[PDB]
C-alpha cells in the first residue's frame, strides 16, 4: 500500500543531511527537516505531471526513461546520460 | 563505368561524419534546400568541440592515476574551466559529483572560542 | 517474427577515433560515451536552431555557410568563437579547391 | 580513562563535508524513493507502471536540484552572520531566483 | 511639517509613493545616447543607430536595474539592515545565476 | 567642424541623481554611497552583450545601419522579451 | 510607402472586433495594438513550436489536431488551460458539420 | 591583512612568517615589496604540477603491455 | 572633422617583416608562426609603462606638451638609461 | 631555366651578419608615430608630442625587444630545438623576473 505519510516520510532524517553536507552546511536547524519534504514533492508533482503528458500522446501505459529526460528539458534543467 | 569512389569526409580531412549531418539536417525540416558547403563547416565545429571533452578530461584522469575517462571526470573538466562552464552551465552529468569548495568563514578557527569562565 | 531489430544510430565510433588522436594511451568506459553522444547532439541542435531563425528573418530559402557561421559566432562563448570560426574555413577552403 | 576523545562540535562535520563532496554515489535509499513516485503519479492516470530507468533519471534530478539548493542557503545564512542554516533562508533563495 | 525641515527619511516616502505611480525614463536620453555609441566602437566602427534602436535599449537597460534594486533591498532586509550596500548587490547575482 | 568624437566620460553620464530615482522606484530607501560606482559597472556589461549580438545580426545582412527589429531579436535569445519598441 | 513599396500583415483588425464583444463603448490607443499584436504573435510560436517537436519524436509527420492540444495542455498554466481546451474542441465540432 | 592570516592559522599574535604570507599573496603588495627578503620568512607552498606523484605512472617497461 | 577610421594604429605597423627584421638581429634562425601575436603583447604592456610615468611628469609641469627629457627621465625609474636621444 | 634556390635556412644566415653590423631602425616611423599616439589617449587627452619623444620611445622599444629575443634563443638552444616558439618567450620572463 502507498501510505501517503509512509512515502515522504520515506526522506528520512539522515538523508536530508548527508544531502546537504555535500552543499558545505555545518549546522542545520531543526525545522529544515520540514520545509526540505516539502519542496521535494512540489518538484516531482511538475517532472511527473509532463511525462504522462507525453505518454498519453503515444496511446503508451509505460513512463519511459526518454519521456522523463524530454520533460526535464522543457524547464530549463537539460540532463545528460540517463538517455539519448 | 562511373568509376570507384571516397567518403566526403576525407576529401576534406573530417574525422566527424559529413554525409550523416548532411541526412539529419534535411530530413528534421531545418529548411527547404542545405547548402552543400554548410554540412562540412558543422561536422568540424562539432569535432573541434569534442577534443574539448576529450583532452582536459584525459590530463585529469592522469591526475588521479586511472587509464579511462569515466563520468565524474568529465565534471571536473567541465566545471574547471571558464568558457565550458559558461556553455554547458544548466546540465547535470549523471552520476557526477560536486567540485570540492568549502567557505572560509566555517572552517575551524574560532580562536578558544571565548565567553567561558576566563581562560585568562 | 521477423528480425530487423531497427539500427540504431550513434556517433560513437567518431568519439573513439579522435580519443586517439588527442591521446594516444587512454580508453572510454561505456558510461563516458552516453554522456558523449548527448553533448554531440545537443551542440547540433543549437547550430542548426539558431540558423533557421536566421535564415527566415532575413527572407531567405536556404542554410549556407555565412548562416551556419553566424550561429557560432552567436551561441559559443568568447574564445571558442575564434578559434572554432577559423578551424572551419580552413575545412571547407580544403573541399573547394580539391 | 573516562577520554573516548569525544571530538569538540564542529570537527565531526568537518570531516564529513570532506567525504560527501569526492564521491560520485546516490545518497537517497532506492527503495522509499520507488513509493513517493508512485504516490504522486496515482492522482494523474490511474495504473500507469514506470520503467526501471525512468525511476532513477528521477532519482538523480531531484538529488541534484535539493544539493543546489543548499549552496544557495548557505550564501545567505553567511550574509546575516551565522554558521546555522535556518528556515527562514531557503525561502528567500527562491524568491530571488525566480521560482516563489 | 515646518517647511524649513522634515525628519531624515520622511521625504523618500512621498518620492517612493510619486514615483512608482507614473512610467517616464528616468535616465536622461541625450546622455544615454553616447553611452550607446562608444560601446558600439569597439565591435564596429561606421554603424549608424536608427532613433527606436536607442529607444529599445533605454526601455530594457532601466527594467534590468529597477529589477535588481528589488532583490538587492529583499536581502538587505534579511541582515536586519534597512539601506543598500555594495556587498549586498553581488549576493542577488550569485543566487540569480548570471555572475556564474 | 565637428573635430572631436565621443571619449568615455560616457559611463559616468549616468548623474549621481538618476541612480537614486531608478532605486527610489524600486522600494530602496536610505542608498548608501558606494552603490553609484557598482550600478555603473553592471549597466556597462549588460549594455556591451545586447549590444554584441544586435551587431551580429546587422553585419549578417550586409548592412551599416543597426534597426529596432535587430535589439528585439538580441534581447529575446539573452533572456528578456520586450514587447512593443519592435514587431 | 507607396512607391510600389510592401504590404505588412497585422492582427490588428481582428483585435478591435473582440474588444467589442466583451466590452462595449471602449476603444485602444495605437501604442496599446502594438504590446496586443505582438502576444497574438508570440504565443503562435510556443503553441505551435512544442508541436512541431512532438511530431517527430513519435515518428509521425502531420502536425494534426491532437497535437495541438498536447501543446496547449504542457505550454499554458492550470486553469486558463481547462478553459481552453475545452473551448477548443466546440469550434472543431461546429466545423466538422459545416464548411 | 596579516592579522586575518593569524586567525587562519589559530594564533593571537602576528609573528614573523603571517608577515610573508600577507605580503607574498596581494598583488599590490608583492610587486612593490618583490625584492625584500623577510627576516625569518619561510616560503610560500607550492609544487608544480608535472612532478607530483605518479600522474604518467612509474611503471617504465612494465613488462606485458 | 574626423579621420573616419578611429583605430589609432591597434598594436599595427609591426608586420611579419619587421618582427622578422628585428628577430634576425638577435640572432633567431627560424622563427616559428605563433611568436608574431605575442610580440605584439609583449611591446604593448611596455610602450604603456614609460608612457604612464612620461605623462605622470609632464602634468606636474602643467604643460601640455611631452618633451624627450620626459621621457629620458621616466626611464632611468624603470631601468634602463638610454644615452643622448634626449641628454 | 636557373632555379638557384638556396636551401631552407641558408639564406637566413646571410640576413642574420648583414643586419647585425648596421644600426638603422627597423620598424618604420609613420606606424610607430601612431601606436604611440593610441597609447597616450587613455592617460590624458590634447596631448602633443615633441619630435625628439617619439625618436627616443624608438631606440628604447627597439633594444628591449632586440634583447628579448637573444634570450629566447638562448633557451631555445637548450631544449635541443633550433627554432624559437610561443612557450620560450615565457620562461625568459619568468627568470629575468619582470612577470
Amino acid at each position: 500500500r502507498k501510505v501517503l505519510r509512509d512515502n515522504i516520510q520515506g526522506i528520512t532524517k539522515p538523508a536530508i543531511r548527508r544531502l546537504a553536507r555535500r552543499g558545505g552546511v555545518k549546522r542545520i536547524s531543526g525545522l529544515i527537516y520540514e520545509e526540505t519534504r516539502g519542496v521535494l514533492k512540489v518538484f516531482l508533482e511538475n517532472v511527473i505531471r509532463d511525462a504522462v503528458t507525453y505518454t498519453e500522446h503515444a496511446k503508451r501505459k509505460t513512463v519511459t526513461a526518454m519521456d522523463v529526460v524530454y520533460a526535464l528539458k522543457r524547464q530549463g534543467r537539460t540532463l545528460y546520460g540517463f538517455g539519448g | 563505368a562511373r568509376a570507384k569512389a571516397k567518403t566526403r569526409s576525407s576529401r576534406a580531412g573530417l574525422q566527424f561524419p559529413v554525409g550523416r549531418v548532411h541526412r539529419l539536417l534535411r530530413k528534421g525540416n531545418y529548411s527547404e534546400r542545405v547548402g552543400a558547403g554548410a554540412p562540412v563547416y558543422l561536422a568540424a565545429v562539432l569535432e573541434y568541440l569534442t577534443a574539448e571533452i576529450l583532452e582536459l578530461a584525459g590530463n585529469a584522469a592522469r591526475d588521479n592515476k586511472k587509464t579511462r575517462i569515466i563520468p565524474r571526470h568529465l565534471q571536473l573538466a567541465i566545471r574547471n574551466d571558464e568558457e565550458l562552464n559558461k556553455l554547458l552551465g544548466r546540465v547535470t552529468i549523471a552520476q557526477g559529483g560536486v567540485l570540492p569548495n568549502i567557505q572560509a568563514v566555517l572552517l575551524p578557527k574560532k580562536t578558544e572560542s571565548h565567553h567561558k569562565a576566563k581562560g585568562k | 517474427k521477423k528480425r530487423k531489430r531497427s539500427r540504431k544510430e550513434s556517433y560513437s565510433v567518431y568519439v573513439y577515433k579522435v580519443l586517439k588522436q588527442v591521446h594516444p594511451d587512454t580508453g572510454i568506459s561505456s558510461k563516458a560515451m552516453g554522456i558523449m553522444n548527448s553533448f554531440v547532439n545537443d551542440i547540433f541542435e543549437r547550430i542548426a536552431g539558431e540558423a533557421s531563425r536566421l535564415a527566415h528573418y532575413n527572407k531567405r530559402s536556404t542554410i549556407t555557410s555565412r548562416e551556419i557561421q553566424t550561429a557560432v559566432r552567436l551561441l559559443l562563448p568568447g574564445e571558442l568563437a575564434k578559434h572554432a570560426v577559423s578551424e572551419g574555413t580552413k575545412a571547407v577552403t580544403k573541399y573547394t579547391s580539391a | 580513562v573516562k577520554k573516548p576523545h569525544r571530538y569538540r562540535p564542529g570537527t565531526v562535520a568537518l570531516r564529513e563535508i570532506r567525504r560527501y563532496q569526492k564521491s560520485t554515489e546516490l545518497l537517497i535509499r532506492k527503495l522509499p524513493f520507488q513509493r513517493l513516485v508512485r504516490e504522486i503519479a496515482q492522482d494523474f492516470k490511474t495504473d500507469l507502471r514506470f520503467q526501471s530507468s525512468a525511476v532513477m533519471a528521477l532519482q538523480e534530478a531531484c538529488e541534484a536540484y535539493l544539493v543546489g539548493l543548499f549552496e544557495d542557503t548557505n550564501l545567505c545564512a553567511i550574509h546575516a552572520k551565522r554558521v546555522t542554516i535556518m528556515p527562514k533562508d531557503i525561502q528567500l533563495a527562491r524568491r530571488i531566483r525566480g521560482e516563489r
